RNA sequence: ACCCCUAUACCUUCUGCAUAAUGAAUUAACUAGAAAUAACUUUGCAAGGAGAGCCAAAGCUAAGACCCCCGAAACCAGACGAGCUACCUAAGAACAGCUAAAAGAGCACACCCGUCUAUGUAGCAAAAUAGUGGGAAGAUUUAUAGGUAGAGGCGACAAACCUACCGAGCCUGGUGAUAGCUGGUUGUCCAAGAUAGAAUCUUAGUUCAACUUUAAAUUUGCCCACAGAACCCUCUAAAUCCCCUUGUAAAUUUAACUGUUAGUCCAAAGAGGAACAGCUCUUUGGACACUAGGAAAAAACCUUGUAGAGAGAGUAAAAAAUUUAACACCCAUAGUAGGCCUAAAAGCAGCCACCAAUUAAGAAAGCGUUCAAGCUCAACACAAAAAUCCCAAACAUAUA
RNA sequence: GCCUGUUUACCAAAAACAUCACCUCUAGCAUCACCAGUAUUAGAGGCACCGCCUCACUUGUUCCUUAAAUAGGGACCUGUAUGGCUCCACGAGGGUUCAGCUGUCUCUUACUUUUAACCAGUGAAAUUGACCUGCCCGUGAAGAGGCGGGCAUAACACAGCAAGACGAGAAGACCCUAUGGAGCUUUAAUUUAUUAAUGCAAACACCUGCAUUAAAAAUUUCGGUUGGGGCGACCUCGGAGCAGAACCCAACCUCCGAGCAGUACAUGCUAAGACUUCACCAGUCAAAGCGAACCUCAAUUGAUCCAAUAACUUGACCAACGGAACAAGUUACCCUAGGGAUAACAGCGCAAUCCUAUUCUAGAGUCCAUAUCAACAAUAGGGUUUACGACCUCGAUGUUGGAUCAGGACAUCCCGAUGGUGCAGCCGCUAUUAAAGGUUCGUUUGUUCAACGAUUAAAGUCCUACGUGAUCUGAGUUCAGACCGGAGUAAUCCAGGUCGGUUUCUAUCUACUUUAAUUCCUCCCUGUACGAAAGGACAAGAGAAAUAAGG
């Protein structure tokens, strides 16, 4: 299989773990701003 | 793609027609013309050896010739093989050239399917050459497997492909009947515009209907789809003109008959309009070709008999002479078309007295073409001159005693 | 192609936040590393295998003392993903000849020079 | 259609990098074109290979390029160069280590 | 004892075998590494050694150690075969009955053959039985004796037949033929040990190289700081070479050898294919061809490796997550059917302008009209499916 | 094919071989064949009686035959090609056919004998790693009794069955390989030892020696790479990408080129030290010195031996280019050693091809994307086609169809329910749900298919080792025989046509062996609803049948 595939090539499990661990974590704003004056 | 062609015309105008066919390809250029006489059209070499050697030396001396277009309806396999070997270039006939332009211009799925059916004979003829690169010298010594040989398997595959194409075309014919159901039920008069290739059918339909989306091209076989466009006659009656595919002479009947699936709309037409290209030198030969093509298509005999004729392209130079581009005889032609549809669709132009109440007048407007209304207020009624079909007349008689 | 990895130098430039987190003053740096192999050299390149052998970290979870000098640091950078590096701490100072037989390397990284094995 | 291209690698290039002790006659670098130009105490063979003309240490430097006036192509390139421009090339040098010799007392006449 | 938990016979071959690849029913017995040159070790003697010959610039003498089994189709020589069969020679024999008449005549016995079917297929039979069928006074069938013998004979040529297996008989001998091919290659224990290519009638093999093993001599071996290694080309990758220190202990050389040189997947840079293949081809690296744990079972993924006993302990990798589409309500007079355009084209076929009245309305954003008309709107007002039968059971809330 | 006859004993009995007749060639002669013969003779051959000539076969159209014909027969029409037409009789030869006949079949049944089962006597064979020998799904050396997850599970005989144990049998006959064989053919290489001629010698025609020419033979070979093998292409050397930066890197990978030329005659001799195409061989650079003056080009070539030469030196497009001194074809007459390292069937990977569904809203559909479709394209799903790969199997996984029995999926052909419609009704089209049940008989052709005839409610698409040959058939394909057309000098071969051609197995194990029906049609509703007419319904009810199951 080439580096560029027409389909999403399966990642090596370690690469998958890397991508899962380095996912974007949004900032949790403690108290939800919606229900603050 | 790009092809420089030598137009080799056997002889026993046509050169101009073949040149137009070549120009239609958008990448094919005639770089030489050779009108050669012969007394034996049917032979392995169409020309006697005396002319054949001269043609061969001329063709091989000219280096710009990428191919040769032999203006013959269809050349046999031995003839093609011998000519190819002698002239060292590809050989094309009327069948192959027309088939190529059909494939190029075909855009709709229906057109592609029909041109595939038309191609089928070409594929059968070129089967040996198209599979010569797959033989691999396997057969008759491998002791296991289906008994079919290489050529037998290839022929079986070709037959299966043809069967698939024919099944798809039968489904297409059923769907075309389904589409025609509604127009038939509502009793729209249908006029099928037939004629020789490039004679102005599309231009005439554009002139009659007034539509702007219609694009009459300059190349041959521009229209490959049978399509219906509505128009209005002087009697305020709406008539549906069916633009069809043009016909060509000295061409195998099977090529055009492969379009019968979509051309069956012509059979169900109420009238047929033959667009004669009077300005063309060979208008008589074109008439013979189109009439023979229609008979081969098996159009109804009453319809072919009632066929009207219109002489288009009269500007360049018992019937109605018309000029589609200039729009000269269009009003007259519309008058004769009105008369023809009245006498063909069984529509009676009659005066009818109706009480000016109960929505009878509105019913007549919506179910018939009210030519005029003369109202008598003293009796509170109206006499309508209306073109009404038999079905509409019966409905009115029952609904409003 | 998979090749040896050149670690950018900016990786090994500690920040004040790193100093606060890990408890190490940029001035007065520690002298010795306690290095323990916490990862197998199997499925790793032969150069990493060789560097591990050179550092003498063949046995896992076996602390080894090394100099905190640029060359040893370069080797440790090469094999940094297979090892745990901590600063060797000497609360009672360097062991002397008298107490050389009573030393012990506590899990905290401190080389205590008196090991009585008695309650405090 | 494509025939040939089976030639193997010439195994050319630098044989002595900078700082390498080199004895007289050693080939420093083999090249098909003039990648590294001969410097002090470095000679060129017929096939453009650089060999050490003296025993010493190899040093690679960048030095201005001044072709021989009879090298027509290089002189034309220079003639077309804009003013202020100076060509540079990589030169290979052999810094001789040992002295040519020593004066020794041979006889106390 | 079983029930509990763990456990995919062995050998060979292979990249990889529980493999549904080979061999093996099992017991007993038999059944397969022969050796020179040069080296190595140990003695003797020593510028000499040796029991003539030979060697010698520490050699020489002696000893120790050192290289398998079965298997072809074949080829040639000499014998033996024509009691089967092919043909021929000598002298013999058989051919009912009927029709016809001196018949390579017809029907049809004996007789000879073997068309078709069934049975049989380790059979009654290494070619048969039953029925059916062809010939059956002839080029017929057959008894007896003889002849032609293999680079041959004989042949109404089917490459037929020649003593059951004739593209060339059989036996013996050369012969233990040869086989780069397959199979086999028998006590215990420990250790080192998977690694670029070149040439080759060569890619099923071999020689050299590389790798590997042993012994010996010596000193640098690996990791690697600066500095350094090209323009063509305007820009441009991971990196590489070289390399003191440093951490380490290996490296080179000498002597003597084999064996591996038909390889798999994974990550990455690419090429071919179709940006298919558990596809093929190079490069860097890893793993497997070795142990163990995990990913379900699992050669190639992850963890982990140097080996024993323990009814101790800390850990490594190691368990998937997800559930997704409501929505405005009211209201509409009108410069005029704005001009041109066209039969008319009227907000709506096209072009120009796109102002303007009513508090509030585009010279009209979509339908609809041949054209109109009628409808609104804008404006006011308030995700999937295939074939034997889904696939642990389950579980949302007890403090990492 | 003239006929009677002959033949592959043991798969082919024939159209093949022979055959009278005819034709071609050779020979003028006796004491072992021919021949105890003598040109009306003998031998070696070709073809096939006789008779007529020196027209036959191919391209299409058509007629008869059948209800239906790729079958059979007969015409005409286009081009190819002194050995072509003519069937009298005959034929276990190959096709077609009237009529009859009949269990061939619709559609099987009854009985007798053998076999069989039980009792008694006698008593094998292949086979066999050990077996304490289950099913489903998944996995895996790519198809599990043994592995993972489930399910099932007291132990045993006896009789049947043939789905599996890639079942037994033959170290696969197919295919490839081996510097393994053999048969045959040759204008393959090398010879003429042997015969027959001649010529020259020797002797005075014969014999002997030496040459030349033929016949006959003999020995030996028939390269490699290769996405299996064949065909085609290629085989050595150099430059550039792939391989961006020390070196090195494959490809039947992309492109370029070379097999010289030119100039000089110190293009002399020597000699440190280095490079090196990953070995060796070979190939490179070169200080200093003597002697002199004051080599360009990337490749531009080839070893040993052996020949020529007094010597120096020279000699192969030895291009299969590390080079055999000199050797080709064919084998289905084949053989042996192996190979699943390598092909054909199958499985498996893949999905280019193929099939299917959605998305876009161009375009058809009179207007109207969306009743039905649908271009350019996008996203998905399937594993039924044509392919590609070569992963299991070559110490055998038996092959296309058909019979028999069928298991399964639903992407439904019919029967059921429902939505839309360009649904007035009847016919329909489309879509959702539904796999309980069903899904015909015939002519031609081996046909799976296809065309045609008559039906049906329908004559569904597939998978199951292209389900099913230890249940069957062998018509084709695909052995050995033989023709016709083509290729070749021939042997022989051919993706051309055809006639004939051995179908083994007693069951050890697993598995299994007695489990509320559908549909059509007739009548009535009703000639009603609907419809202008034509035509023409549902629902409910009654009656008839057919099939299937059980008796
Ligand atoms: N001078 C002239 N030209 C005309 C006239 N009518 C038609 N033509 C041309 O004839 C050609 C025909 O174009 P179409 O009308 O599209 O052709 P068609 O008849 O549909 O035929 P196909 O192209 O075969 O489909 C075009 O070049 C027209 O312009 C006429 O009256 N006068
Ligand atoms: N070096 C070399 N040797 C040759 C050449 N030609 C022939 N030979 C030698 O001769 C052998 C070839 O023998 P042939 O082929 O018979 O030679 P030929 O010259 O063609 O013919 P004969 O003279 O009959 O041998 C080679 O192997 C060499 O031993 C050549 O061009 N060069
Ligand atoms: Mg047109
Ligand atoms: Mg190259
Ligand atoms: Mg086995
Ligand atoms: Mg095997
Ligand atoms: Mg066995
Ligand atoms: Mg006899
Ligand atoms: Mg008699
Ligand atoms: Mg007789
Ligand atoms: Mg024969
Ligand atoms: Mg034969
Ligand atoms: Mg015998
Ligand atoms: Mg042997
Ligand atoms: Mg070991
Ligand atoms: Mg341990
Ligand atoms: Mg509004
Ligand atoms: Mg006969
Ligand atoms: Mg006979
Ligand atoms: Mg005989
Ligand atoms: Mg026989
Ligand atoms: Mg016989
Ligand atoms: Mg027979
Ligand atoms: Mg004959
Ligand atoms: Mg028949
Ligand atoms: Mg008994
Ligand atoms: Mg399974
Ligand atoms: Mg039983
Ligand atoms: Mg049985
Ligand atoms: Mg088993
Ligand atoms: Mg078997
Ligand atoms: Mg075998
Ligand atoms: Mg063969
Ligand atoms: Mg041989
Ligand atoms: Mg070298
Ligand atoms: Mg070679
Ligand atoms: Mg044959
Ligand atoms: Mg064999
Ligand atoms: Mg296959
Ligand atoms: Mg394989
Ligand atoms: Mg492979
Ligand atoms: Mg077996
Ligand atoms: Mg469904
Ligand atoms: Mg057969
Ligand atoms: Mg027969
Ligand atoms: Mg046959
Ligand atoms: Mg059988």
């Amino acid at each position: 299989s080439k580096a560029v595939t027409r389909h999403r090539r399966v990642m090596h499990f370690q690469r998958q773990k890397l991508m899962a661990v380095t996912e974007y974590i949004p900032p949790k704003p403690a108290i939800h701003p919606s229900c603050l004056p | 793609g790009t092809q420089r062609v030598c137009l080799v015309h056997p002889d026993v105008w046509q050169v101009a027609e073949a040149t137009a066919l070549v120009h239609t390809l958008d990448g094919w250029s005639v770089v030489q013309t050779m009108v050669v006489s012969t007394k034996t059209p049917d032979r392995k070499l169409i020309f006697g050896k005396g002319n054949f050697e001269h043609l061969t030396e001329k063709i091989r001396g000219s280096p710009d010739i990428t191919c040769v277009f032999l203006n013959v309806e269809r050349m046999a396999a031995p003839t093609k093989k011998e000519l190819e070997a002698a002239w060292g270039v590809e050989v094309f006939d009327r069948f192959t050239v027309v088939l190529h332009i059909f494939r190029c211009n075909a855009r709709t799925k229906e057109a592609r399917l029909q041109v595939a059916l038309a191609e089928m004979p070409l594929h059968r003829s070129n089967l040996k050459r198209d599979v010569a690169h797959l033989y691999r010298g396997v057969g008759s010594r491998y002791i296991m497997g289906s008994g079919e040989s290489f050529m037998q398997l290839q022929q079986r595959l070709l037959r299966e492909k043809e069967a698939k194409i024919r099944k798809a075309l039968d489904r297409l014919r059923k769907k075309r009947h389904l589409l025609r159901r509604q127009r038939t039920r509502r009793e729209f008069p249908v006029i099928s515009v037939v004629g020789y290739t490039n004679c102005g059918k599309t231009t005439l339909i554009k002139a009659l209907t007034g539509d702007a989306a219609i694009q009459p091209r300059d190349q041959l076989f521009a229209t490959l789809d049978v399509t219906a466009h509505a128009g209005t006659l002087p009697s305020r009656m709406t008539v549906l003109y069916v633009d069809t595919i043009g016909f060509l002479s000295q061409l195998p009947h099977g090529l055009i008959e492969s379009f019968s699936a979509t051309l069956e709309d012509v059979a169900h037409s109420d009238l047929i309009l033959h667009v004669r290209d009077v300005s063309h030198p060979e208008a008589e030969l074109q008439k013979c070709s189109v009439l023979s093509t229609l008979r081969g298509l098996q159009l109804p005999a009453p319809l072919l008999d009632s066929m009207v004729e219109v002489h288009n392209k009269v500007d360049l130079v018992n019937v109605v002479p018309v000029s589609a581009l200039r729009g000269h005889g269009l009003q007259e032609l519309k008058a004769e078309l009105d008369a023809a549809v009245l006498k063909a669709t069984g529509r009676q132009i009659l005066t009818l007295r109706v009480r000016l109440a109960g929505a009878q007048l509105s019913w007549l407007y919506k179910e018939a073409t009210v030519q005029e209304v003369d109202v008598i207020p003293e009796d509170g009624a109206a006499d309508v001159r209306v073109i009404i079909s038999n079905s509409a007349y019966g409905k009115f008689r029952k609904l409003f005693p | 192609k998979f090749t040896r990895s050149r670690i950018p130098e900016k990786v090994f430039q500690a920040s004040p936040e790193d100093h606060e987190k890990y408890g190490g003053d940029p001035q007065n740096p520690h002298k010795l590393h306690i290095v323990t192999r916490i990862k197998s050299t199997r499925r790793r390149p032969y150069w990493e295998k060789d560097i591990i052998k050179m550092l003498g970290l063949e046995k896992a979870h076996t602390p080894q003392v090394h100099k905190n000098i640029p060359s040893v640091n370069a080797k440790l950078k090469v094999v940094k993903h297979l090892i745990r590096i901590k600063p060797l701490k000497l609360p009672q100072g360097l062991p002397a000849e008298e107490n050389m037989s009573n030393t012990c390397l506590k899990s905290t990284g401190e080389l205590v020079v008196q090991w009585h094995l008695k309650p405090v | 259609k494509n025939l040939g291209g089976k030639s193997s690698g010439r195994r050319q290039g630098i044989k002595k990098m900078e700082g390498h002790y080199v004895h007289a006659g050693n080939i420093i670098a083999t090249q098909r074109h003039f990648r590294w130009h001969p410097g002090a105490h470095v000679g060129v063979g017929k096939n453009k290979c650089l060999y050490a003309l003296e025993e010493g240490i190899v040093r690679y430097t960048k030095e201005v390029y001044v072709p021989h006036p009879r090298n027509t192509e290089a002189v034309d390139l220079i003639t077309r160069l804009p003013k202020g421009a100076v060509l540079y090339k990589t030169f290979v040098h052999v810094v001789p280590a040992k002295p040519e010799g020593t004066f020794k007392l041979v006889a106390m006449l």
